[PDB]
């Protein structure tokens, strides 16, 4: 589900994006006096928030609306479907829908079957930017990794909406990791907050990165609870990569 | 002292401790891949890991469910996953994944992207069966980059066993655990006769070996020598 | 041959009988001799007036059984008589190289002590140094500092030792190396410096 209770630290972003997504759907009487449309989507540059999917998904599950990807990361990459027409009839009788891309997160054949989607993305938007079935049809952009470039490149901010998301609020590092040890067996005796704000520089993924490379520890030591001790060395572990 | 007790740890331990993963709460990964042009492999260590515990084994080969249908698949791989999990704790070899890893954007030739529906199938089934799943399941390839970033992305594959430069431990061990089946002596000594295959890349280095002992097999010479061994690298 | 079960029956009553009486990799008797590793019969071999430097068809010599078997006694026969310190076989190398591969430090000392090339190349241009080194043998390497060996030999692929050395990571042999002098600039036919192969 990742409801609010599974995401935070992007109050002033939600607040923000609200009247971009959450517009359409409870006051949409503002078209006369106002005279809005439905833009392109909404992207955020720069590392890996660890839960930049659970942001797409906590609106959209707030939202009570179906998550439909183009790229069928989890067996919903055939289920529905030339393979470009398919979507937009589930789009049509699925008005309210928030697509994303995740699993696009050799150079002569993995830009060319890449370059076969993003001709398909690019054709749908054609498609929606000449006519339009349905309304709270919506795509958002991921661009996280280093191999996205087509998305950042071809998105500057000139009719598309873009944040700068390098130092979302802190607690991208902070609070999504009090959460990432709410559903891990956590103790009593923890102190969060230092090991969160001492680890600069590296990148955003320090939550992931401490999560996961602190699993090897507490399997090595096969601990029932996982103390700081082990955060501690995972900083290491994943500043070591540096 | 690192590379055993590290693979030891993530092989043999998980193996017979899933209860005391059930109360850490931490899945234990599983996944090794192994890489590589030069060295071919997916023998050596494929037979060693398959052979250090007498247990069961199931191997696949790499076209064991392309049978262009669309409702088989799922109830292949789920019966050979049942009777792994179900019936003795087996390490599963799949083998040839970029023939299986490749996409298609034409909906005509439904049996790549059906094949490649399994193949991504199955890797969603090992993730929702991350919770102490009672099966092993190592993974080899030649050509990275034809695969998929799902199949390269972390909390499937944490274990990559490279081949590039192995010191002369690895050489004691790899060829100690080869030579102890074969007749050894104090003249056979396969430290110029593995430098030289990297030079020369040459594949599937132990089935030359086996080809060796295909042409010592003859009943003229007991103990495999230097002269087969040469011999069976420059004819093949 | 004979020797085998010659000197594997142990009847004492008849093998110097045998011996003053009189395979198919065409190997001698002080091959065996070597093989098996017995004072009195390299000795009593030796003394009769066997050569000391028969080569096969390969060109595996004695030494290289003496030294690739691990027999103190039987390299200072060897020496005794005369052998060749720098015999040539089949793939070039040397006995020095066996002599660093089973960690006998009596076999080396007493090879180089008598004159032989440290720095003896076999067809890959290496030397007993980088088996040392990619062994973890620190004594083997000090003891082939005892005589002032050198250190830029470069492997057939552009290797030296000291990358054979930080390979295995060992901290202690790669500090000792470099602060002993070892060249850290010598790249390889891969461009990679000694500093980026130690992880």
């Amino acid at each position: 589900d990742s409801t609010y209770e599974m995401i935070g630290g992007l109050d002033k972003q939600i607040k923000e994006i609200k009247e971009v997504i959450e517009l359409p759907v409870k006051h949409p009487e503002l078209f006369e006096a106002l005279g809005i449309a439905q833009p392109k989507g909404v992207l955020l540059y720069g590392p890996p928030g660890t839960g930049k999917t659970l942001l797409a998904r906590a609106v959209a599950h707030h939202t009570d609306c179906t998550f439909i990807r183009v790229s069928g990361s989890e067996l919903v990459q055939k289920f529905i479907g030339r393979m470009v027409r398919e979507l937009f009839v589930m789009a049509r009788e699925h008005a309210p829908s928030i697509i994303f891309m995740d699993e696009i997160d050799r150079l002569e054949g993995g830009s060319g079957g890449d370059s076969e989607v993003q001709r398909t993305m690019l054709e749908l938007l054609n498609q929606l930017d000449g006519f339009e079935a349905t309304k709270n049809i919506k795509v958002i952009m991921a661009t996280n990794r280093i191999d996205i470039l087509d998305s950042a490149l071809l998105r500057p901010g000139r009719i598309d909406r873009k944040i700068e998301f390098p130092p979302p609020n802190e607690e991208a590092r902070l609070d999504i990791l009090k959460i990432h040890s709410r559903k891990m067996n956590l103790t009593r005796g923890i102190n969060l907050r230092k090991i969160a704000e001492l680890m600069p520089g590296a990148s955003g993924a320090e939550v992931k990165g401490v999560c996961t490379e602190a699993g090897m520890y507490a399997l090595r030591e096969r601990r029932v609870h996982v103390t700081q001790e082990d955060f501690e060395m995972a900083v290491a572990k994943v500043m070591q990569k540096d | 002292d690192i590379q055993k007790q590290e693979v030891r740890e993530a092989v043999e331990l998980p193996l017979t401790h899933f209860e005391l993963y059930k109360q850490i709460g931490i899945d234990p990964p599983r996944g090794v891949l192994m890489y590589g042009p030069p060295g071919c492999g997916k023998t050596m260590l494929a037979k060693a890991v398959a052979h250090h515990t007498t247990a069961a084994f199931i191997r696949v080969v790499g076209s064991e469910f392309v049978q262009k249908y669309l409702g088989e698949g799922p109830r292949m791989v789920r019966d050979v996953f049942r009777l792994a999990k179900e019936n003795a704790p087996a390490i599963i070899f799949i083998d040839e994944i970029d023939a299986i890893a490749t996409k298609r954007f034409d909906a005509q030739t439904g049996a790549d992207r059906e094949v490649q529906r399994i193949l991504l199938e199955l890797l969603n089934q090992m993730d929702g069966f991350d919770q102490n799943v009672n099966v092993k399941v190592i993974m080899a390839t030649n050509r990275a980059d034809t695969l998929d970033p799902a199949l390269l992305r972390p909390g499937r594959l944490d274990r990559k066993i490279e081949f590039p430069l192995p010191d002369r431990r690895q050489k004691r061990l790899i060829f100690s655990t080869i030579t102890s089946k074969m007749n050894l002596s104090e003249e056979v000594d396969l430290e110029d006769y593995v430098a030289r295959p990297d030079k020369i890349s040459g594949a599937d280095i132990n089935s030359i070996c086996q080809e060796s002992g295909m042409l010592a097999v003859r009943e003229n010479r007991y103990i495999v020598l230097a002269k087969d061994f040469e011999k069976a690298y420059k004819t093949v | 041959l004979m020797v085998c079960n010659l000197a594997y029956s142990g009847k004492l009553e008849e093998l110097k009988e045998s011996i003053l009486a009189d395979d198919q990799d065409s190997r001698t008797a002080l091959h065996w001799a070597c093989s098996a590793g017995h004072t009195e019969i390299v000795e009593f071999l030796l003394q009769l007036g066997v050569p000391v430097n028969d080569k096969d068809d390969a060109g595996w010599s004695p030494l290289h059984i003496a030294a690739s078997a691990g027999r103190d006694e039987i390299v200072k026969a060897l020496l005794g008589k005369g052998a060749q310190v720098n015999a040539v076989n089949q793939n070039g190398c040397t006995p020095l190289h066996y002599a660093a591969s089973k960690n006998r430090h009596e076999i080396a000392v007493m090879l180089l002590e008598g004159g032989a090339n440290p720095d003896a190349k076999d067809h890959y241009e290496a030397t007993a140094m980088h088996r040392a080194a990619a062994k973890g043998n620190l004594k083997m390497i000090h003891i082939l500092l005892y005589y002032k060996a050198s250190t830029n030999i470069q492997d057939t692929e552009g290797n030296t030792p000291l990358h054979l050395a930080c390979d295995e990571e060992r901290v202690e042999e790669a500090k000792l190396l470099v602060s002993q002098g070892a060249s850290i600039y010598i790249e390889n036919k891969e461009e990679k410096t000694p500093l980026q192969v130690a992880k």
